[PDB]
C-alpha cells in the first residue's frame, strides 16, 4: 500500500510539454559548443 | 493510479526529440586515438574516477590496489592496499584532500591524502555498488541490498536513507547543484532522491533490462542511462519521458558505462563488445567508435573541463583518449 | 618507490591460486564473508565463501571472473532439492563471465545417501552402472556429468568425487585438478594444441 | 515498464514492455508452506524444452510470439499441484541465473491452482 | 698457407 | 691442374638447387613466423620471446651462412675481402650458437610449464636478460675465430681462413674446437634429451591424441637435432686427428653434405608449429593471401 501512496505522491508534478524540455537541451548543447574540445 | 499516469504522459507528448534536431548539422565521424596508456595494475580495473583538478585521476583493481596516477606524466603518485581485494567503486573527493572506496566487504572505506585510512562507513546489507562525495564530510552511497543512504563523515552513521528500489541498484549521479541524485538499480527503473528531504520524487520505467549506469546531463535537467538491453536511453526531469534512444540491429550485448561531454553533444557509452561508442545525444546516431581494449571495458570517465576521456577495461589497463 | 613496491606485490599475485566456493545450506561446505587459505606443496590456495549479499548472485558473480576454479558442493543424500543443484550447477555453467572457469563437483554426505539407499527422477529405473549404492552414485554423478558434457566442453572441464563427512583428502584433489586444470591452459598457451 | 500477468487446465502468461523472441521464459511454483521451486524452461526460438523431473511426460510448455504470450498445457493432474504459478524471465538477451529468487522483478503476481 | 691444395672450410 | 676444387657445371646446378630449396624454405618460414608472432599483437606474449629469438637466429643462420659458405664451397675461392672475411667468421657463427641456445630455452620453458604448471613463470625482464646473456656468450664464444681471420691470395686463390697462433702442437685451437663441440653439441643435447624425457614420460602417461603428438614432436626434434649437428662437429674436430684429407676434392664433395645436413635443420621448427598449432596455419593461410 506504500507503492500506492509513492505513485500517489509522485503522480501530481507539474509535466511540461516534451518539445520545450527538447528545446530547453538543444539550446543548452548549442550554447556551449564553441568551449567543449571533444 | 498508474494508468492515469501514463495518460498524463501522452498527453504531454506533442513531437520527438528527433523532430526538434531534425533539420540541423550533423556532428559527422569522431577520430579519436590513445595520448596516454597507463599500465600498473595486475587485475581487471572495476571503477574510476576523475579528479576536479582535471589532471590527477584514481583507479580501483580487483587485485586490491587502489593507484592514483597522474594523468599527464604516466605516473604514480599513491598506491593504496586495500583490506578486502573485491571493490567495485571508487571516489575521488573534490577537495582532493580525500579518496573512498567499497565493494563485496559492505563497508565504505574513506582515506586521507595529506596516505592513512580515516573511516570506515558500516550499515548497508548488500555489496556497495556506487559512492560519490558531496562535501569532505557528506558522502552517497549505494549498495546492492536495494538502498542508498547519505552518510556523515565525522560521526560516521548514516544521516539519510532511500528505500525506493526493488532491485539492486548499480549506479548514482550527482547533479551539480548537490541538492538532487538519481539512482539506477536492477529493476528496469531509475529513481530521482532529494538530499535535503530524503524522499524519492519521480520514477522513470523506459528499459527492459537491469540499468548498470547513469549519468547527468550538464545542465542538471536529463540524464542517460545504459542498460543489458543494448539500448540506451535519454530521460528529462521536466518531460516525464525517455527523450532519446540509442540501438542499434548489431549490438546485442550489454552496457557497462555511460558519460557525458562538456557541452552534453556527445554520450560516451562502453558496451561489453570490447569498444565503447560515442553517440549524438541529439541525433541519436552513433559518431564515433573507440577500439582499443581486449576485454570488456568495465568504466569511464570523463575530464572535468573535457580535455580527454579515460577508459579501463577487464585487461588491466587504462587508456585516455583525446 | 611506488613502482618497485608494486612489482614485488605481482610475485604475490603470482603465487596464490583464487577458489571460488559454492554451494547450498544442506551441502556441506564449510567442512569441505570468509576466506581460508591452505599450502599444499609449497602452493597456497585461498578459497573464498561468500554469504553477506542477497540471494540474487547474477551482478557480483562477475567479480570471479578470473578466478582458477570453481568448487561446487552438492548434498546428494537431498532428494527434494537436487534438481535445484542441478539448476545452480547449469546455470554456473552456462554463464556467459563463467564460461572458462573449470568446476571441482564435490557429492558431499556419502554415508547418509548409503544409510538412505540401504533404508524424483524417473529415469533412475532404466540405470545401469558403467551393489545399489554404487548404481545410486553413479547416476547422481551423471546427473551433473549430462549438464557438463552438454555443452562447452572444450573451454572447461568439470572433474567429480566422492566425499564423505570424515573425508581429508580433498586438499589432495583440489591440488591435482588446478594442476589438470592449468596444465590443459599452459599446453593450449605454449602453442602444443 | 515490463509486466507479466497471468491467467489460470491451461495457464497463460501475457508479456507486455519487452519484446518477446529475445528471452528465455520459464514456470515456476511456489507450494504453500514451501519455498519457490523451478518448475519448467523454454528457450528463445522454443527449441530447448526443460521440465523437471516430477512433471516430466505430463506437462507441456509452449510460446506464441505472434501473440507473444506462455501457455503451459497441463493435465492429469495431482494433488502435490495445488500452488501459485508464476512465469519468469531473465533478464539479458540472447542468452538466466535468478529467475526462482525470493524477489524477483521480472516475473508475473502469479495464479492459484488447486487440484 | 700450409698447401695450395688445401680447402679451408668454415663454418 | 693450377687449382682444384673446381667442380664441373652440373655439380653446381645440383647443388644449387639443393641449397636454394632449403634457404628459401628457411626464409620464408621464419620471416612468416615472426611476422605471426609480432604483427597481430595478440601473439606477442612473454612466452613467444624466445620463439622469436629462435626464428630471427635461424633466419640470419640460413640466409648469411648457407649463402656465403655455398659460394666459398663451389670453387673454394673468396670473393668478400678481409673484413666480410672477419664478419662472417664471427657473426653467423654467433647466429648458430644463439639458435642452438634458444632452442635449449624454449625446451626450458616447455619443461617448467608442463612438469611445475602450478609454478608461476618467468618475468619479462628476466626473459630479456636471459636473451642478452644467450647473445652475448654466443658472440663470445664466435668472436676468437672472427679476431684471429685473415685472407690470403695464392695463385688464382683467394682464401678466407683463421690463423691461429703458432705452436709446437698447437694446443689453442685444440683446446678452443673441443670446448666448443662440447658447449655447442654435447650440453645442449643432454639438457633438451633429459628435458623432453621427462616431458614425454609424463604427456603419455580426445585430448590423449594431442598430447600424444606432442610427445612425437619431442622425440622427432632430439632425433633430428642429434642427426643434423653430429658430422658438422665430426668434420672440424677432423683435422686434428687426421689432416691429410684436405687433398682430394672428396672432401668438398663431404663439406657440401655436411652442409646441407647442418643448414637443413632451420626449415623444421615453422612445419612443427604449422603442424600442432591452428593459430599459426591460419597465420600461414592469412599471411599467403
Amino acid at each position: 500500500r506504500k507503492l500506492v501512496e509513492q505513485l500517489k505522491m509522485e503522480a501530481n508534478i507539474d509535466r511540461i510539454k516534451v518539445s520545450k524540455a527538447a528545446a530547453d537541451l538543444m539550446a543548452y548543447c548549442e550554447a556551449h559548443a564553441k568551449e567543449d574540445p571533444l | 493510479l498508474k494508468n492515469q499516469i501514463r495518460d498524463a504522459r501522452k498527453a504531454c507528448a506533442d513531437a520527438t526529440l528527433s523532430q526538434i534536431t531534425n533539420n540541423i548539422d550533423p556532428v559527422g565521424r569522431i577520430q579519436m586515438r590513445t595520448r596516454r596508456t597507463l599500465r600498473g595494475h595486475l587485475a581487471k580495473i572495476y571503477a574510476m574516477h576523475w579528479g576536479t583538478d582535471s589532471r590527477l585521476l584514481v583507479s580501483a583493481s580487483q587485485d586490491g590496489k587502489l593507484i592514483i596516477w597522474d594523468s599527464y606524466t604516466t605516473n604514480k603518485v599513491h598506491a593504496i592496499p586495500l583490506r578486502s581485494s573485491w571493490v567495485m567503486t571508487c571516489a575521488y573527493a573534490p577537495s582532493g584532500n580525500y579518496v573512498a572506496c567499497g565493494g563485496l566487504d559492505n563497508i565504505c572505506s574513506i582515506y586521507n591524502l595529506k596516505v592513512r585510512v580515516s573511516r570506515e562507513l558500516a550499515g548497508h546489507t548488500g555489496y556497495l555498488s556506487c559512492c560519490r562525495f558531496l562535501d569532505d564530510n557528506q558522502i552517497v552511497t549505494s549498495s546492492g541490498d536495494t538502498t542508498c543512504a547519505l552518510w556523515d563523515i565525522e560521526t560516521g552513521q548514516q544521516t539519510t536513507t532511500f528505500t525506493g528500489h526493488t532491485g539492486d541498484v548499480m549506479s548514482l549521479s550527482l547533479a551539480p547543484d548537490t541538492r538532487l541524485f538519481v539512482s539506477g538499480a536492477c529493476d528496469a527503473s531509475a529513481k530521482l532522491w532529494d538530499v535535503r528531504e530524503g524522499m524519492c520524487r519521480q520514477t522513470f520505467t523506459g528499459h527492459e533490462s537491469d540499468i548498470n549506469a547513469i549519468c547527468f546531463f550538464p545542465n542538471g535537467n536529463a540524464f542517460a542511462t545504459g542498460s543489458d538491453d543494448a539500448t540506451c536511453r535519454l530521460f528529462d526531469l521536466r518531460a516525464d519521458q525517455e527523450l532519446m534512444t540509442y540501438s542499434h540491429d548489431n549490438i546485442i550485448c550489454g552496457i557497462t558505462s555511460v558519460s557525458f561531454s562538456k557541452s552534453g553533444r556527445l554520450l560516451l557509452a562502453g558496451y561489453d563488445d570490447f569498444n565503447c561508442n560515442v553517440w549524438d545525444a541529439l541525433k541519436a546516431d552513433r559518431a564515433g567508435v573507440l577500439a582499443g581494449h581486449d576485454n570488456r571495458v568495465s568504466c569511464l570517465g570523463v575530464t572535468d573541463d573535457g580535455m580527454a576521456v579515460a577508459t579501463g577495461s577487464w585487461d588491466s589497463f587504462l587508456k585516455i583518449w583525446n | 618507490g611506488i613502482e618497485k613496491q608494486l612489482q614485488k606485490d605481482k610475485q604475490v599475485y603470482r603465487a596464490t591460486h583464487r577458489l571460488l566456493l559454492l554451494g547450498a545450506d544442506n551441502s556441506g561446505k564449510s567442512t569441505i564473508i570468509f576466506e581460508t587459505k591452505f599450502q599444499v606443496d609449497k602452493v597456497n590456495f585461498h578459497m573464498f565463501d561468500v554469504g553477506g549479499q542477497r540471494d540474487e548472485r547474477r551482478k557480483w558473480i562477475q567479480c570471479f571472473n578470473d578466478v582458477t576454479a570453481i568448487i561446487f558442493v552438492v548434498d546428494s543424500s537431498d532428494y527434494n532439492r537436487l534438481q535445484e543443484a542441478l539448476n545452480d550447477f547449469k546455470s554456473i555453467w552456462n554463464n556467459r563471465w563463467l564460461r572458462t572457469i573449470s568446476v571441482i563437483l564435490f557429492l558431499n554426505k556419502q554415508d547418509l545417501l548409503a544409510e538412505k539407499v540401504l533404508a524424483y527422477f524417473p529415469e533412475f529405473a532404466r540405470y545401469t552402472t558403467p551393489p545399489r549404492v554404487t548404481r545410486a552414485k553413479y547416476f547422481i554423478r551423471d546427473e551433473f556429468l549430462r549438464i557438463s558434457t552438454a555443452s562447452g566442453d572444450g573451454r572447461h572441464y568439470c572433474y567429480p568425487h566422492f566425499t564423505c563427512a570424515v573425508d581429508t583428502e580433498n586438499a589432495r584433489r583440489i591440488f591435482n585438478d588446478c594442476k589438470d586444470i592449468i596444465l590443459q591452459m599452459n599446453l593450449r598457451e605454449y602453442n602444443l594444441v | 515498464q515490463v509486466q507479466l500477468q497471468e491467467s489460470g487446465l491451461r495457464l497463460s502468461c501475457a508479456a507486455s514492455g519487452f519484446t518477446f523472441s529475445n528471452y528465455k521464459m520459464n514456470w515456476v511454483r511456489q507450494a504453500p508452506g514451501k519455498g519457490l521451486e523451478w518448475v519448467s524452461d523454454i528457450s528463445q526460438s522454443g527449441a530447448s524444452i526443460s521440465y523437471t523431473g516430477s512433471v516430466k511426460g505430463r506437462f507441456t510448455i509452449s510460446r506464441d510470439n505472434a501473440k507473444n504470450t506462455l501457455y503451459l498445457q497441463m493435465n492429469s493432474l495431482k494433488p502435490e499441484d495445488t500452488a501459485v504459478y508464476y512465469c519468469a524471465r531473465c533478464p539479458a538477451p540472447f542468452t538466466c541465473f535468478d529467475v526462482t529468487s525470493t524477489t524477483y522483478a521480472y516475473r508475473g503476481q502469479g495464479t492459484q491452482v488447486t487440484v | 698457407r700450409p698447401k695450395p691444395q688445401q680447402f679451408f672450410g668454415l663454418m | 691442374e693450377p687449382n682444384q676444387f673446381v667442380q664441373p657445371a652440373w655439380q653446381i646446378v645440383l647443388w644449387a638447387a639443393a641449397y636454394t630449396v632449403i634457404v628459401v624454405t628457411s626464409v620464408v618460414g621464419n620471416v612468416v613466423v615472426m611476422w605471426i608472432i609480432l604483427a597481430h599483437k595478440r601473439m606477442r606474449t612473454v612466452t613467444n620471446y624466445f620463439l622469436v629469438n629462435l626464428a630471427f637466429a635461424e633466419a640470419s643462420m640460413a640466409a648469411f651462412n648457407t649463402v656465403v659458405n655455398f659460394t666459398y664451397a663451389v670453387h673454394n675461392e673468396w670473393y668478400y675481402g678481409l673484413f666480410y672475411c672477419k664478419f662472417h667468421n664471427f657473426f653467423p657463427i654467433a647466429a648458430v650458437f644463439a639458435s642452438i641456445y634458444s632452442m635449449t630455452a624454449v625446451a626450458f620453458d616447455r619443461y617448467m610449464a608442463i612438469i611445475h604448471p602450478l609454478q608461476p613463470r618467468l618475468s619479462a625482464t628476466a626473459t630479456k636478460v636471459v636473451i642478452c646473456v644467450i647473445w652475448v656468450l654466443a658472440l663470445l664464444l664466435a668472436f676468437p675465430q672472427g679476431y684471429y681471420s685473415t685472407t690470403e691470395t695464392m695463385p688464382s686463390r683467394v682464401v678466407c681462413m683463421i690463423e691461429w697462433p703458432e705452436h709446437p702442437n698447437k694446443i689453442y685451437e685444440k683446446v678452443y674446437h673441443i670446448c666448443v663441440t662440447v658447449l655447442i653439441y654435447f650440453l645442449p643435447l643432454l639438457v633438451i634429451g633429459y628435458a623432453y624425457t621427462v616431458v614425454g614420460i609424463t604427456l603419455w602417461a580426445e585430448q590423449v591424441s594431442a598430447k600424444r603428438k606432442v610427445v612425437k614432436m619431442m622425440i622427432v626434434v632430439v632425433c633430428t637435432f642429434a642427426i643434423c649437428w653430429l658430422p658438422f662437429h665430426i668434420f672440424f674436430l677432423l683435422p686434428y686427428i687426421n689432416p691429410d684429407l684436405y687433398l682430394k676434392k672428396f672432401i668438398q664433395q663431404v663439406y657440401l653434405a655436411i652442409m646441407w645436413l647442418a643448414m637443413s635443420s632451420t626449415m623444421y621448427n615453422p612445419i612443427i608449429y604449422c603442424c600442432l598449432n591452428d593459430r599459426f596455419r591460419l597465420g600461414f593461410k592469412h599471411a599467403f593471401r
